[PDB]
């Protein structure tokens, strides 16, 4: 294919994480407006060839309003691209960090709309793998702008309650004690990461953080985390509880989406 | 302890 080269004009850069970099691009026969996520496949396996076609299929799977939306899928020479519908607001990453936090009631909301697209995989037998702030895309700036969940390159298909080995993938601070410990795991591993952006979301900072990799694994197996103060005395207890409920370490006993939609601080 | 971003790892390992 030339297809993308010909029928695209690339833009500005948007973002990029591990392997990838997106693009803001133009369709040039509707002057329409998407991101184009960029990757280099000179280098890679089959694996990693078979990776992308799995993360082009589930996107398309998962179609729902707060999922990213997959308009084309197109190998080139060197280059594959995936081009998504533009989300023009940034990475949640960046609000957070440009506020430095929200409050319980933006938190709150916040969280509702991530915990709503983790269901949205989980009812269609989907596991992310990689919820984190980076991976989920606001339709503006505005207060309670709609949360997309992006990046499904680690998203692998689960039956319910299920749990297998699905192998040592993630982001470091966001990985599942049951991963860390190389256990069958599943669905759950979401709600962990869920747990994790939560704190993130009310201090603007990690629950699970050392400047030694082994030292930070260590904390999230075993579940150590408190609420220091002075960042946490006005923090509700009825918040600190949904997030004990998340940042359970046997994977049996931790909250799914479905019920942490129930939650009365939600 | 601060929020800054990181990279995705995958050492797959995965099992039949
Ligand atoms: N649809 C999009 N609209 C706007 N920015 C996007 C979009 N999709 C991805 N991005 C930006 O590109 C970054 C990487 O996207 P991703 O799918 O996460 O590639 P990686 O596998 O490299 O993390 C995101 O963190 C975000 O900043
Ligand atoms: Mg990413």
């Amino acid at each position: 294919c030339t297809r993308f080269s010909d029928n695209y004009d690339i833009k500005e850069e948007l973002g990029k994480g591990a392997f990838s970099i997106v693009k803001r691009c133009v369709q040039k026969s509707t002057g329409f407006e998407f991101a184009a996520k960029i990757i280099n496949t000179k280098k890679l396996t089959a694996r990693d060839f078979q990776k992308l076609e799995r993360e082009a299929r589930i996107c398309r799977k998962l179609h729902h309003p707060n999922i990213v939306r997959l308009h084309d899928s197109i190998q080139e020479e060197n280059y594959h691209y995936l081009v998504f519908d533009l989300v023009t607001g940034g990475e949640l990453f960046e609000d957070i960090v440009a506020r430095e936090f929200y409050s319980e009631a933006d938190a709150s909301h916040c969280i509702q709309q991530i915990l709503e697209s983790v269901n949205h995989c989980h009812q269609n037998g989907v596991v992310h793998r990689n919820l984190k702030p980076e991976n989920l895309l606001l339709a503006s700036k505005a207060k309670g702008a709609a949360v997309k969940l992006a990046d499904f390159g680690l998203a692998i298909e689960v039956q319910g309650d299920h749990q297998a080995w699905f192998g040592f993938a993630g982001t470091p601070g966001y990985l599942s004690p049951e991963v860390l410990k190389k256990e069958p795991y599943g669905k759950s591993v979401d709600i962990w990461a869920c747990g994790v952006i939560l704190y993130i979301l009310l201090v603007g900072y990690p629950p699970f953080w050392d400047e030694d990799q082994h030292r930070l694994y260590s904390q999230i197996k075993a579940g150590a985390y408190d609420y220091p103060s002075p960042e946490w005395d006005t923090v509700t207890p009825e918040a600190k509880n949904l997030i004990n409920q998340m940042l359970t370490v046997n994977p049996n006993k931790r909250i799914t989406a479905a019920e942490a939609l129930k939650h009365p601080w939600i | 302890a601060t929020l800054a971003r990181q990279d995705t790892i995958d050492e797959g390992g995965e099992v039949d």
